[PDB]
RNA sequence: AAGGAACUUUGCAAUCUCACCCCGUAACUUCGGAAGAAGGGGUCCCCACGCUUCGCGUGGGGCGCAGUGAAUAGGCCCAG
RNA sequence: AUUCCUUGUCGGGUAAGUUCCGACCUGCACGAAAGGCGUAACGAUCUGGGCGCUGUCUCAACGAGGGACUCGGUGAAAUU
RNA sequence: GAUGUCGGCUCGUCGCAUCCUGGGGCUGAAGAAGGUCCCAAGGGUUGGGCUGUUCGCCCAUUAAAGCGGCACGCGAGCUGGGUUCAGAACGUCGUGAGACAGUUCGGUCUCUAUCCGCUACGGGCGCAGGAGAAUUGAGGGGAGUUGCUCCUAGUACGAGAGGACCGGAGUGAACGGACCGCUGGUCUCCCUGCUGUCGUACCAACGGCACAUGCAGGGUAGCUAUGUCCGGAACGGAUAACCGCUGAAAGCAUCUAAGCGGGAAGCCAGCCCCAAGAUGAGUUCUCCCACUGUUUAUCAGGUAAGACUCCCGGAAGACCACCGGGUUAAGAGGCCAGGCGUGCACGCAUAGCAAUGUGUUCAGCGGACUGGUGCUCAUCAGUCGAGGUCUUGACCA
């Protein structure tokens, strides 16, 4: 799963190429804007969780750089997620969606395919730019 | 405990036939689980998953295969219980000659 | 040193209230079906070797 | 009140709809009635039922005498069930019905004598910062001076299992009369094989 | 728990090694007398080499050569044993116990052929 | 598994590295060194061909997940 | 490593630094062979940072062996 | 003739001068959000950076990230960073030896628990016959947490901006319990691949050693989480703060002195678990039955019902204990069939100079899984185990 320390793979054009996870929210995406946090703990963050990020490493030249202290939604998990049917997919990497205080994103495309489960999650626009919803 | 006599093995064939599905053969080389995506609003989509098959995992109702699949750059695989609803059909698209029932080396 | 040691000698009494428990169970000696010395069950007749016929040498 | 005896078999996939569903195979062999205890006769109200099966060539005489008081048929297993009652024996036909919520309650494996980390999840301590009470040990067991004992329940180690549990609120998926035969959704305690006990809700939603 | 279902009381080649040994012995001799519990050991073990034996084709003495390295005791399960046992439903050893020991109070006992 | 120093007084401990070829190698320097710096590649089997022979190079072929294929066997760097 | 007030003040790196690096200077109580300042190379030296790896850690699990338990033989100790 | 010292870690438990949830009065309380005081400790109270820290500062969150007590809780539990040994250095004091509000680097923290206490598990006796099994619950334990979204409702309220109580829905977190179907982990020899070496005469095929699996790939049952399932409740009773009906003493007023009602995450019951050594030892159903022994061996001795001993095993287990079988037998092993694991065996044949490939071969091999079958061993046999005190009362012809 995600969890402090855990260094995610940036899916946007955001400008940041790398992300640590600095802490796991408790994705509240919802209502009005993004809700706030359903407990204080929590330890683990699943595709379709938000989390609040700190920056590694951006590009040179785009919106988010080297520092800033960032909000993401976990879009691929190296960790499997069971649908309902029973299946189970698990993406090679961790890779995740920098984003803004209304859950969409700050970049203006997705790369890579996006866990289904923020469709449920109701990140639709995350969704749309996405190049498959595996 | 209680100790009556029982194939407790058929008990549970029985209640397991009705959710067991027979699919082509295949044992890896690649595949084409073209499977339904019902999940969406109403709509019900059809995504189709195709890529190496690496291992066959478990029989009767159990039973599964899993198929890793590179798409847009990212290496993904997929976990399909041979009689999972979800799964429409499956089809071989090319027999593999391999060695050993697994191939998680694959993953590199 | 020597840690964990004893606050006071035992009465002769405290230990025997322990030793309570060491009395071996005699063995429950059969009547061995041939050579009728006593046997123990499930075993060979150290006396004539049977256990229906005889198994072990005389 | 209402409920019945059986032998816990195994779990497996089940999809009800496109949802895959696990759920625990339970026989619940036709039970017979031997012996109907009322609030006249043993002081309170409940209901003797019997469960597996016996060769008579095993069975006690006083045994054999309860038994015939109802000309039952040797079990092997007899167990009651407050306020519960009707006709002839007790199976699942009617008794329970698929959709119904019940409580499943058997005897939870046997772990032996197990540590506080498995027995409590304490937590022990290091593994490096230096030793000897390497993960598992438990820390201090009081204070001082004062409560200059240990408390009457201290978690520590101890026969973990083997007990008498009861999973409550279990959807049944799946019943098929006529095979005694049993489905439930979650898991149900105890070892395949396992005596096992069903009934209504005691306390559900 | 622990409900599994073998027996060591050594690493693991020390376990082999005795299982050979005495499985060649109690087949070169018939019958041998020994710890009740390793006899306990021995049985299934041998039965099953009996069994292998008991097909005469080169496999499936090259299989039982593989835990009887000693080619005269080979030939005799092969030639002689197994084709013996061939009417019996696999199901001849059979373990007697004697009397407890002096040197260190063990029951010992007989398996024989 | 997933994560990867979040442990903690301190990555203590334990991993990684780990041999021999080839390529490649910074600041700074008393020009010796810093260097095994750093980094990358090779390494098995068959055959022909040529070579200074044990050995080796060239080309083609072959097998495994993997070829110092099992044992011996540097973790590296910046700064004070 | 010589600063008390003190985690001094600004800068650096960090999401966040009582530590560390660089400046400043108000050097409680620096200072030139009880040597002053610097300095390549060397260190099982001391300090701070980074890359890689990892059961150090989130949480622990499973497995192995050697004790611990049981039976037969021999049979101590501190203490009181 | 020694009560180990700071901090941490582990383990907790208690107080309330309550941090958050729960209930209330007043507010300068429109609603939303607060303030404040009263009642209330059930449960809960995050993860990091800096420092030995305790503290505190800061990051990022939270319903909240409470304050104290228990030898500033806890070293016969661990650590050993801090500081009140011996080395060394700097600054400072001393002529010196040395020293210090100081600073800094280094520097052995003692297997085996007697008694009480605590967690587990037996043995004895008791519970007025001797037994098999089913139970009542005296009492006692565990649990007791919270968010967010939607609906009511864009309603009541409000100029607007904004925006509810009450009640009804869902969905998480953390915690726990059980479980292994799933997804994974492991699986110390279940299958295969590989190297060096020694051996089975040699070739081929195999074995050992290279951990206490030589290395690697995979892996059933089991065990296991980061995987599953379920749960904290409802209703009820009596209450706190607080609000009230009828109503005098003070012909009015008054939650009050007669009386009566509402009213909290709290108390009691309820839920799950233990439970008659509840020595006040309870209840129910069933079985065995009234033997033998001359004031010389005064009581034990045959026995019934039943059980133990012993053997063979177990999803039970440290040992005991517990469950199953013990030939009128399917208990375990073997054996057969099947499952599942591994991945195509040895031999032969063919292709090739060969290394190898292909065919026979979805081969071969085989731990624990499902069944079947008397092939094996549970043989034989022994030991223990009732004849029921007395008083009163009630009923029987
Ligand atoms: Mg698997
Ligand atoms: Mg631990
Ligand atoms: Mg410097
Ligand atoms: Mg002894
Ligand atoms: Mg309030
Ligand atoms: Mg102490
Ligand atoms: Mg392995
Ligand atoms: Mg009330
Ligand atoms: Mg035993
Ligand atoms: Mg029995
Ligand atoms: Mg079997």
């Amino acid at each position: 799963m995600i969890m402090p320390q855990s260094r995610l793979d940036v899916a946007d054009n955001s400008g940041a190429r790398e992300i640590m996870c600095i802490r796991v929210l408790n994705s509240g995406i919802g209502g009005k804007g993004l809700t706030t946090g359903g407990g204080g703990n929590k330890r683990y963050a699943h595709v379709g969780d938000i989390i609040v990020a700190s920056v590694k490493d951006a590009a040179p030249r785009g919106a988010v750089k080297a520092g800033d202290v960032v909000k993401a939604v976990v879009v691929r998990t190296s960790h499997a997620i069971k649908r309902a049917d029973g299946s189970t997919i698990r993406f090679d990497r961790n890779a995740a969606v920098i984003i803004n205080n209304q859950g969409e994103p700050r970049g203006t495309r997705v790369f890579g395919p996006v866990a289904r489960e923020l469709r449920d999650r109701r990140f639709m626009k995350i969704v749309s730019l996405a190049p498959e919803v595996l | 405990q209680t100790h009556i006599k029982i194939n407790r093995g058929e008990l549970l064939r029985g209640i397991e036939q009705d959710h067991t599905r027979q699919l082509p053969d295949f044992r890896p080389g690649d595949t084409v689980r073209v499977d339904t995506k019902v999940r969406e609003g109403n709509r019900t989509r059809s995504q189709a998953f195709e890529g190496v098959v690496i291992a066959i995992n478990g029989s009767g109702s159990r039973k599964s295969f899993t198929v890793r699949k590179i798409s847009f750059g990212e290496g993904v695989e997929r976990v399909f219980p041979f009689a999972s609803p979800l799964v429409n059909q499956v089809t071989i698209v090319e027999r593999g000659k391999v060695r050993r029932a697994k191939l998680y080396y694959l993953r590199e | 040193a020597k840690h964990p040691v004893p606050k006071k000698k035992t009465s002769k009494s405290k230990r025997d209230m322990r030793r309570s428990h060491h009395a071996l169970t005699a063995p429950n000696l059969t009547e061995c079906p041939q050579c009728h010395g006593k046997k123990l069950s499930h075993h060979i007749c150290p006396n004539c070797g049977y256990y229906d016929g005889r198994q072990v040498l005389a | 009140m209402k409920g019945i005896l059986g032998t816990k078999i195994g779990m497996t996939q089940i999809w009800k709809n496109d949802r895959a569903i696990p759920v625990t195979v339970v026989l619940a062999g036709p039970c017979p009635i031997v012996q109907r205890k009322t609030a006249q006769t043993d002081g309170y109200e409940a209901v003797q039922i019997g469960y597996a099966p016996k060769a008579e060539r095993k069975v006690n005489k006083p045994m054999q005498g309860h038994f015939a008081k109802a000309g039952v048929a040797p079990t092997r297993i007899l167990r009651e069930f407050r306020g519960f009652a009707p006709d002839g024996d007790s199976v699942n036909v009617d008794i329970f019905a698929e959709g119904e919520k019940i409580d499943a309650t058997g005897t939870s494996k046997g772990k032996g004598t197990q540590g506080v980390m498995k027995r409590w999840n304490f937590a022990g301590g290091p593994a490096s910062h230096g030793s000897k009470k390497w993960h598992r040990r438990p820390g201090s067991i009081g204070q001082r001076k004062t409560p200059g004992r240990v408390y009457k329940g201290k978690r520590m180690a101890g026969h973990m299992g083997m007990e008498r549990v009861t999973v409550q609120n279990l959807e049944v998926v799946e019943i098929r009369a006529g095979e005694n035969l049993i489905l439930v959704k979650g898991a149900i305690p105890g070892a395949n094989g396992g005596l096992v006990v069903l009934r209504s809700a005691a306390k559900a939603s | 728990h622990g409900k599994a279902g073998r027996k060591l009381n050594r690493n693991s080649s020390a376990r082999v090694a005795l299982a050979r040994a005495q499985a060649t012995a109690l087949l070169r001799e018939g019958r041998i007398q020994t710890t009740l519990t390793k006899a306990k050991e021995l049985r299934p073990f041998v039965e099953q080499l009996i069994t292998t034996a008991k097909g005469g084709d080169l496999h499936s003495r090259r299989l039982v050569a593989q835990d009887i390295h000693d080619k005269d005791v080979v030939r005799k399960v092969m030639d002689e044993v197994a084709p013996k046992y061939a009417e019996r439903p696999g199901g001849y050893t059979r373990i007697l116990r004697v009397g407890t020991r002096r040197g260190d109070g063990v029951t010992m006992a007989l398996i024989e052929l």
